[PDB]
């Protein structure tokens, strides 16, 4: 509770969301994979 | 890409009732009317001439 | 359609012209019926008279063709 | 003998079954390559631009 | 029609505590996203008109998943 | 003779797809490119003549485009 | 969608087997259902298709199976 | 009914695609995508409770959904 | 860049002349019969089916490889790096065995 | 308390200089391929990661 | 022989597989410790405040 | 004004794609 004072959010994994950067990172890796064969 | 070569090696298939001497006689027929080779020969001659 | 699909305004003007001509005729429906094929006959049916390049997909029709089994191969450069 | 104990018993059987399947696949490619492909290449060769 | 109206009013004015059992069951499952897939077709091959880079999301979904290359009637005939 | 060879190279189980009054004929490209358009034109004239003596009016289109069930394809792209 | 059902919705966690992600042997139909959930999650998001791995089931596989069977029996009333 | 959202619960805009499924499936999908943001938004607005939930932690969803009419809309969409 | 299109043209010609057709469904049908238990963490059949779909489903390197036999004087066809395991692999990993 | 900061300073100096860095995903990737049966109560691969 | 009877055979197989995985891990750390780390320490040592 | 083209619209997006 006091550890990670208020960002505790008991669940460790699965707490990620979709907001912005995940989309862009997926695009970058996808385009790299396309360009490297 | 090897991973396509293996697929090609593993999944070849013929038409059900194949008679090769007929299939090729049909397929090749038109491709031996073209005159590209004969023009090429004259081109090589002119190259050596020049 | 123009605002939703980003149509070229120049073509939309031609469409409006056709609609107006239909209105100014003796019968709107008859006019539309008799002139329904200008856009196809002038764009789709007369396309690529002189071809420069591009890609065309490589598809294969397997057996039995009764099964409608097609498999995708790749792209072939045009000429 | 020094790799098998790391795998469960069922997985070994599945692996061997899959390998047997792959060995006896009815792929028509190899005999095509052995018998017909050379003929096709021979037919094509003189008409190449290069 | 009055039956319609009163039923909808009854549904709206009421207060609830949960979704259907199926959805409550579904929410118990959580996943983990990972690296992107591999391209299914070439990125510069036109397949459906309008589905192009100016129409990003459909274009990306189509090139990531790939078009359905087999007719649906026969596919669901065996289901 | 070109028309004879073409017709003898075509069968319905390989080349013709029909549904009601709408049908499509596929001419497989030869190893030397694509079939000469003049031969296709004379064949089309033959079908047009053949339709009349049993009272069928064959509406035939040959413009380098594929249409089936009001779906339009050009160079492998559906419009 | 078929190939994406088959080879892009992994029902095993990437880091290895977890305690809750175990399917009871005679409840194999859950393998069919969870594929749809993975498909919905991957397709709803904007962008490219993404390989997805199962992470965790809160109540464990057995509890989910019991809830599903309860719904299956109670419907049609 | 299958129409995607644009931006809600403080999330980023245009993060959903209309390949969203309909009915319970799409609902579950978008909740799964934005569950953490939804929880933080819900807590920050005073919708706080003490009974920890497997899905929403300590968020008082049972009343926020009722007042946001989300339960009501979900249930009347099936009439 | 100069030579590759020649090989591509020869490949399409060979495709158009050959009676052979590539039908990947053979592998799916034959693997649809292998016996396995559902309680296993690993499944050889599912993995191998997953690994046989080429990137972009190009299926064209075969005809190109056949065409290359005529020009080994100037062109040496090789297998790309991407087909090898990234870190060299390990025989304990089934994925690497399939590779 | 007097010596511990010195060790921290040397540690960060080594950070700035070493070519070696850790990727923890190695362990997870290796353990992802361990063969085991889902009916078992105990999972060594899960326990070692934990 | 007096400890394995308490365990299921499949569990034993999984344990052996996990140990084999751990033994053959491709960790580059021991090489770094054997070959380069002493060089780094030798370089750093003269410049220490202590 | 600024009715530049549609082909350049297509190409500009692609150029955005290729960049990495």
């Amino acid at each position: 509770l006091d550890l990670d004072a208020h960002v505790a959010s008991h669940g460790l994994h699965g707490n990620m969301t979709l907001t912005s950067s995940d989309i862009q990172r997926h695009i970058t890796e996808f385009i790299s994979s396309w360009q490297n064969h | 890409d090897a991973r396509a070569i293996t697929v090609a090696l593993l999944s070849g298939k013929y038409p059900p009732d194949l008679v090769t001497n007929v299939w090729y006689a049909d397929a090749i027929y038109p491709m031996y009317a073209d005159t590209e080779v004969f023009s090429n020969l004259q081109r090589d001659m002119i190259t050596c001439e020049a | 359609l123009q605002q939703t699909a980003g149509l070229d305004p120049s073509l939309v003007k031609l469409g409006v012209q056709i609609c107006l001509h239909a209105a100014a005729s003796s019968s709107y429906a008859w006019f539309i019926l008799k002139t329904k094929s200008i856009f196809p006959q002038n764009t789709l049916h007369s396309m690529y008279e002189s071809l420069e390049g591009g890609y065309c997909p490589n598809l294969e029709w397997l057996e039995p063709r009764s099964d409608y089994k097609f498999m995708y191969m790749g792209v072939m450069p045009l000429s | 003998q020094r790799y098998q104990p790391g795998w469960t018993q069922s997985l070994v059987s599945s692996m061997r079954g899959t390998l047997d399947k792959l060995k006896l696949i009815k792929s028509m490619t190899p005999m095509y390559l052995q018998q017909l492909a050379p003929v096709e290449l021979a037919v094509i060769a003189p008409m190449l631009p290069f | 029609l009055a039956e319609m109206d009163e039923t909808l009013m009854r549904a709206r004015r009421h207060s609830y505590s949960s979704f259907s059992k199926l959805l409550e069951a579904y929410l118990l499952v959580k996943w983990r996203m990972c690296e992107a897939r591999e391209p299914s077709v070439d990125l510069r091959l036109p397949l459906c008109a309008g589905i192009d880079p100016l129409n990003s999301d459909p274009f990306l979904k189509m090139v990531s998943v790939g078009p359905m290359l087999q007719s649906t009637r026969k596919y669901f005939a065996q289901t | 003779p070109d028309v004879l060879r073409l017709m003898k190279s075509l069968t319905i189980q390989r080349n013709y797809v029909c549904q009601g009054d709408d049908g499509l004929m596929i001419i497989d490209g030869t190893t030397a490119g694509k079939v000469n358009s003049e031969t296709i034109q004379k064949m089309l004239e033959l079908i047009s003549k053949y339709g009349e003596e049993f009272g069928w009016k064959y509406d035939i289109a040959y413009d380098g485009t594929a249409e089936y069930l009001k779906l339009y394809f050009i160079f492998g792209c559906r419009i | 969608f078929d190939s994406m059902f088959k080879h892009h919705v992994k029902l095993l966690p990437k880091d290895g087997r977890h305690l809750n992600t175990d399917i009871p042997p005679r409840m194999g139909w859950l393998r069919a259902i969870l594929r749809f959930l993975g498909a919905g999650m991957v397709m709803t998001a904007t962008g490219v298709a993404v390989d997805i791995y199962l992470e965790d089931i809160h109540g464990g596989g057995r509890s989910l199976g019991q809830r599903f069977m309860t719904w299956m029996r109670q419907e049609g009333r | 009914w299958g129409l995607p959202l644009v931006k809600a619960f403080g999330s980023d805009p245009w993060i959903f695609s209309w390949y969203m499924p309909t009915g319970d499936l799409g609902m579950y999908s978008w909740i799964s995508l934005i569950r953490p943001l939804m929880t933080r938004w819900m807590v920050a607005n005073g919708y706080v409770t003490d009974r920890c939930s497997p899905v929403f932690g300590n968020a008082d969803y049972r009343r926020c959904f009722n007042e946001l009419k989300l339960y009501q809309g979900y249930y009347m969409a099936q009439l | 860049t100069v030579i590759q299109p020649v090989l591509q043209d020869i490949s399409v010609l060979l495709q158009r002349i050959s009676p052979l057709q590539i039908d990947p469904t053979i592998i799916s049908n034959t693997m649809s019969t292998v016996s396995e238990s559902t309680t296993q963490t690993l499944s050889p059949a599912s993995s191998i089916l997953g690994k046989l779909r080429p990137s972009n489903s190009d299926f064209s390197s075969f005809r190109v490889a056949l065409a290359g036999w005529l020009y080994n004087g100037v062109v040496t066809t090789v297998i790309d790096d991407s087909s090898y395991p990234k870190d060299g692999g390990s025989v304990t990993s089934l994925e690497n065995l399939w590779d």
